[PDB]
């Protein structure tokens, strides 16, 4: 059963503490397993430990945008208020993950490429995604009247997620056209696979906690006038 | 019976509720006026009636069906002139009104503008017309449209005392033909009280 | 129990790629901590903003 | 009411908004002329960057011209079209986009023979460029329609519209420049025109509905 | 009254929330990234095209912000400043163009270090890029103001009104790109920097008067 | 001798001459209404008076010097509210009214906003104000400004009876001390006939 009154504020506040504790514990375990306990790659040595910082961010940059698309779809067909606040709740987190992926990707390629920005498939497919996130965030912050930002934001998110596979495939083909190919398909090592899983799961829980807190903030911003905020 | 009907319309904007539990039926020949100050939801109610905006609660019914199901047979019988006139400023008066006419045009659009009071300004760009003559361009549609339902939002915004008389006489003979006029204005009507049906935003 | 680095920050904290690895750590910790602090401060400021309009 | 009546009405309105539809053309000419001046008397480098600069100029000209698609409607007459004209709103959006393209994308195709000689292209290069602009600018208009429909109420002609639709045109630019570059090698280009046509068919169907939904959101 | 109040008012009209300040930065980033997707990822080629790319971005931003400057105010409040505000209308125009440069010129100057490595230029290239984006970008608001004021406010205006906005800024772009190319070639740029200083002194002294006269003529 | 004194003013649009030969001097404390049909030169005369537009053939004198010769001693004491209210639609009701005040203490601006009947809408963006609340934002300046000459062009365009009565009382008491109000209204004013000096377009 789904009622979804601003009782959802209490439900969100119920999950934040345990979710935050679990996320912190998982991230710490996954980053102590790496960064000192996992083996080292033979080619690029200790620079390969950035996988635990870049792979989770890159994966969840797409994951959060997919969740935003699902939330926008739910809030469009069924005209649900809170399902449209879910887009604005996860948009800044997705933008931050895209920025983190971009930063950790460039600092990862600096030892090999020699410069801080080589136009690669990985680092540009995560740049158009950052552009989409920025567009959504800017659109949500430009409507004076709420309940219009969130429907317009939902429409923008749906339009972007329709175009997202096309853009990614075009970029993955654009790289093949000019350079002939990228360097090589990055491989994984069995002794260095579990810490990556744990770091990805930790990033998942961290994004969940962050979006719960942001959803609480947005719910208060929406119903800043109702008598149920008499507290 | 029940050409147009409102079914428990609710519209609340932020800390204020505009109206609650509105339920009125409008048969043929009704001259309905919305009453309120500059804060009540008169334009909001009219835009809920036209289908441009969706009500938070309740629904509007045309002839017995919701507005989203008959949105092709409803706009056939409908006439909205809101606070904004809805006419292109850079075009002349004729082709702005030529757009809204189905058939027989440029023989009847000239006659309508003559009745509105723009005889000789049919070929002058609207942006070069006065602030009141710009309203008369939009109000000239009252002499062309065959629509049964007129929903006007302050048609006497900047209309001369002579002009308001002609509009009042226009939407007084349209009614006994079998039309419906939903009016909202602040200047008093120059007609008897029995002719007008006041409804308030309770 | 068994580290991949033999010793302390004499061996750890630089593996030949100290500037590049620790740039990623610092510049991923900073945005996340900024997000957390911003969310907490935003919630508290919204709550203080509720009581101020009761005046 | 009818589709063609709205199309002709918007053409008539756009032809009276002169000096606002000529600014995109001036910007296009300035952009396509600046770079051949930045590079000196070097023919080899010009033939490598001509498609890219041409299509970036086309993107930016369409971006400039997209401002007036729905701008002068919300003030007076964005409604009277959602509110009347029993023709479905997607068809109204289609008519408006067709009329906007006939004054935005069509002029860039008319000046294409004057560009292929300015940049020292051959006949086949101009043929491919014209086929690309003919199949690319309707896609530009259809993709830019939802972005201006969402931001028509915001009343900010500028950067906000340019960060909503510009990322959506990236595949169009990539494939268009790929086709034009492959034309320089006198290699058959049927594999890229097919992708451009697929993009045009895909956007020409969903964009009217997306823009209608956005306009309905923005009108309330 | 209080010219600075006009300046702060125009600043407020653009930005209402702290997160909306960064919109020109993202617009600039997207416009800059539009070129490598078309020209190519090769870094040496992008170094020679950097002046054209950045100045096309600056011109596009100035064009987009110029429409907001006067066309919006005409509908409601382009008056109440000729009629009120006892300070001369040239001062009002000066406030308008200064706020326009703050919303347009400043973000690209702030983003100058970031856009200098995406294109691959060195420190000298960035130095000359900053000195030309600080000394020539304010002009774009100045000499483009008289042109736009006539077009957006003169009813029944022909195409000739658009000849005073885009084709009037060609010398600015020509000298700026020449200076930047001389910078990339590692040549003395002061010959072109002294010229661009004269235009800034030459247009900031007469453009407010010219735009004031244009507004006086057009409002009648 | 005396404030604004139109001297044989002449203006013609298209081919018709709107007026030819106005010569009126407005001394202190006169309430004057510019009467005419919907299409006469009412707004055009007002824009000639405010100095925004130059007369076709003639000159208008403030305090003995033409309006281009002073341009600073006249805009200090002048308050024109035309058909367009002149308010930025994106700002709120406060900072928009804050711009038109001398310093904007926000203690007198709020007092004026509450005085014009727009109490409680002091922080809503003005584009969300309905249709006369937008005009009330523009007309709230009648309580802030110390100008001694009001060129008001159709101020009762969309204001209910209460707001019209409040505005009429305010203008009646302002013109009592030293003020001058040039007014163009199609709704007849509910004040004694001797108070208003009407001048027609000849
Ligand atoms: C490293 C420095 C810090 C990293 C950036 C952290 C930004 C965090 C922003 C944040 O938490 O606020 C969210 C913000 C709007 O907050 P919200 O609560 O929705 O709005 C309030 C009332 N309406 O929503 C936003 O504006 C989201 C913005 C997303 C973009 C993030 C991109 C990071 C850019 C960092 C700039 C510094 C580095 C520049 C380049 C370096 C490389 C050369
Ligand atoms: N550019 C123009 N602006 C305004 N009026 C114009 C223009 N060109 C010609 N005119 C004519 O000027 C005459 C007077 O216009 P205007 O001054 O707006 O009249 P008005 O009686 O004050 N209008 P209103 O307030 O609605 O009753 C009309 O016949 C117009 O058509
Ligand atoms: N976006 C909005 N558009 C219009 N009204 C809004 C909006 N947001 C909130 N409102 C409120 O809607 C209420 C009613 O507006 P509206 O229906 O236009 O009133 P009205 O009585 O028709 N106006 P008026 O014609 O001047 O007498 C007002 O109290 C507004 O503050
Ligand atoms: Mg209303
Ligand atoms: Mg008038």
């Amino acid at each position: 059963q789904l009622a979804i009154p601003p009782r959802l504020y209490q439900i969100c506040g119920w999950f934040i503490p345990w979710l935050a504790i679990a996320s912190v514990v998982v991230l710490t375990v996954g980053w102590i397993w790496g960064f000192g306990f996992a083996p080292a790659d033979y080619q690029q040595g200790n620079s390969y430990r950035i996988i635990y910082l870049h792979v989770p961010a890159a994966i969840w940059s797409m994951g959060i945008y997919a969740s935003m698309a699902v939330a926008a779809f739910i809030g469009l067909v069924w005209q649900m208020k809170m399902a449209n606040l879910a887009v604005a709740a996860m948009a800044p987190i997705g933008a931050v993950f895209t920025f983190i992926a971009l930063v950790t990707g460039s600092a990862w390629g600096k030892p090999m490429w020699g410069t801080w920005w080589v136009w690669d498939a990985r680092l540009t497919s995560e740049l158009v995604l950052l552009f989409l996130y920025v567009g959504v965030i800017a659109l949500w912050h430009a409507f004076d009247d709420r309940r219009l930002a969130g429907r317009a934001a939902g429409i923008l998110v749906l339009i972007g997620v329709v175009n997202l596979p096309i853009i990614h495939y075009s970029v993955e083909w654009w790289n093949t056209l000019h350079q002939g190919s990228t360097r090589m398909q990055q491989s994984i090592d069995p002794a260095m696979r579990s810490p990556l899983r744990w770091s990805i799961f930790g990033f998942l829980l961290l994004s969940a906690t962050l979006t719960l807190m942001r959803m609480r903030n947005l719910i208060l911003l929406m119903e800043k006038r109702r008598p149920w905020v008499s507290e | 019976m029940g050409m147009l009907e409102a079914r428990e319309l609710l519209c609340e904007r932020d800390e204020r509720t505009l109206f609650s539990g509105l339920s009125f039926t409008l048969n043929a020949g009704e001259w309905v006026q919305i009453t309120g100050s500059n804060g009540a939801g008169k334009t909001t109610l009219l835009r809920l009636l036209t289908g441009l905006s969706r009500p938070d609660a309740g629904e509007v019914l045309w002839q017995g069906q919701p507005l989203h199901q008959v949105r092709d047979s409803y706009h056939q019988n409908l006439l909205w002139i809101g606070h904004q006139p809805g006419i292109k400023t850079r075009l002349t008066a004729l082709e702005n009104l030529h757009f809204y006419h189905r058939d027989g045009d440029t023989a009847q659009c000239l006659e309508a503008l003559a009745q509105a009071g723009l005889a000789g300004f049919e070929d002058i760009p609207v942006n070069q017309l006065s602030a009141g003559q710009q309203r008369r361009v939009a109000l000239a549609r009252l002499w062309l449209t065959r629509a049964t339902l007129w929903i006007l939002d302050e048609p006497f915004t900047a209309i001369d005392v002579n002009g308001v008389d002609r509009l009042t006489q226009r939407m007084a003979q349209h009614t006994e033909q079998g039309g419906i006029v939903i009016l909202t204005t602040h200047q008093p009507l120059n007609v008897a009280e029995s002719k007008i049906r006041r409804i308030s935003l309770t | 129990m068994t580290p991949a680095f033999a010793s302390w920050n004499e061996f750890f904290a630089m593996g030949g790629y100290a500037f590049f690895v620790w740039l990623a750590v610092v510049m991923t910790v900073i945005p996340l901590v900024v997000l957390v602090v911003h969310s907490v401060m935003q919630h508290r400021a919204i709550l203080r903003g509720v009581a101020q309009q009761r005046a | 009411m009818m589709f063609w009546r709205i199309f002709r009405l918007e053409l008539r309105v756009a032809f009276r908004h002169s000096a606002e539809i000529a600014n995109p053309l001036w910007f296009f000419l300035i952009v396509i002329t600046l770079f051949p001046l930045s590079i000196g008397p070097e023919p080899q480098l010009l033939a490598r960057i001509a498609p890219g600069i041409i299509w970036v100029a086309a993107l930016l000209s369409s971006l400039l011209a997209l401002e007036r698609l729905f701008r002068d409607d919300l003030q007076d007459g964005s409604l009277e079209q959602l509110m009347l004209l029993p023709l479905p709103l997607p068809a109204v959006v289609l008519a408006k986009v067709m009329a906007h393209w006939m004054v935005t994308g069509l002029p860039l195709l008319i000046l294409s023979p004057l560009v292929a000689m300015l940049l020292g292209m051959d006949v086949y290069g101009w043929q491919v460029m014209a086929l690309t602009l003919l199949l690319g600018t309707p896609t530009l208009g259809f993709l830019g329609a939802p972005g201006v429909a969402l931001t028509v109420g915001l009343k900010r002609g500028g950067v906000l519209l340019s960060i909503l639709v510009l990322p959506l045109t990236i595949p169009l630019l990539i494939f268009a420049t790929a086709a034009m570059d492959a034309a320089s090698m006198h290699l058959p280009v049927d594999g890229y025109l097919a992708i451009l046509g697929a993009l045009l068919a895909g956007t020409a169907t969903l964009s009217p509905f997306a823009t209608a939904a956005a306009l309905r959101i923005s009108i309330q």
